[PDB]
This record gives C-alpha cells, structure tokens and sequence, in this order.
C-alpha cells in the first residue's frame, strides 16, 4: 500500500542524504550526515550501516534499495 | 548502533511518520 506521496517522502529523505545528487548514498555522505547530527562513526560502522540495506552488494545505497528498505519498515 | 532507518527518523521526521 505504498502511495505516491509515499514514495516523493521518501525520494526526498534519499535526496537528504545523496549530498551530491549522483543516485547514490555512499560511506562519506552518511558520514556527513552523521558528524552533523553530533554523532562521530567510523568508516566501518558506516560500512555497517550501508550493508544492513545495501541488496545489491555494490556497497552503497540507491533509490530503489532505500525505497525497499522503507517500504519494509511500513509492513 | 544506528540504523539508516534510525538516521532517516532523525532527519526526515515525515518519512518517520509514514513508517510508524
Ligand atoms: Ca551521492
Ligand atoms: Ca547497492
């Protein structure tokens, strides 16, 4: 049941985190995000971070596996 | 400790919504 206010919510949180807009949210952008939120992870558990939704195993997060990943957490 | 999940509640409150 994922409507399409939905998915544009969403699309804008991903774009939250894709600083640099190339469809993907890798290791330094959610370090950014995190180092801003006064938090201070390593290198690996971003890595840790990545992995846990990271489908394709390409080693960072694209729209349609941030996408499943919210549509997991509505069910 | 934090999920991306976590990280997106934090920074996108509605996206937060939408899930809970
Ligand atoms: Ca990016
Ligand atoms: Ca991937």
């Amino acid at each position: 049941q994922l409507t399409e206010e939905q998915i544009a919510e969403f699309k804008e949180a991903f774009s939250l985190f894709d600083k640099d807009g190339d469809g993907t949210i890798t290791t330094k952008e959610l370090g950014t995000v995190m180092r801003s939120l006064g938090q201070n992870p390593t290198e690996a558990e971003l890595q840790d971070m990545i992995n846990e939704v990271d489908a394709d195993g390409n080693g960072t997060i694209d729209f349609p596996e941030f996408l499943t990943m919210m549509a997991r957490k509505m069910k | 400790n934090l999920s991306l999940f976590d990280l997106t509640t934090l920074i996108h409150p509605r996206s937060a919504a939408i899930a809970s």
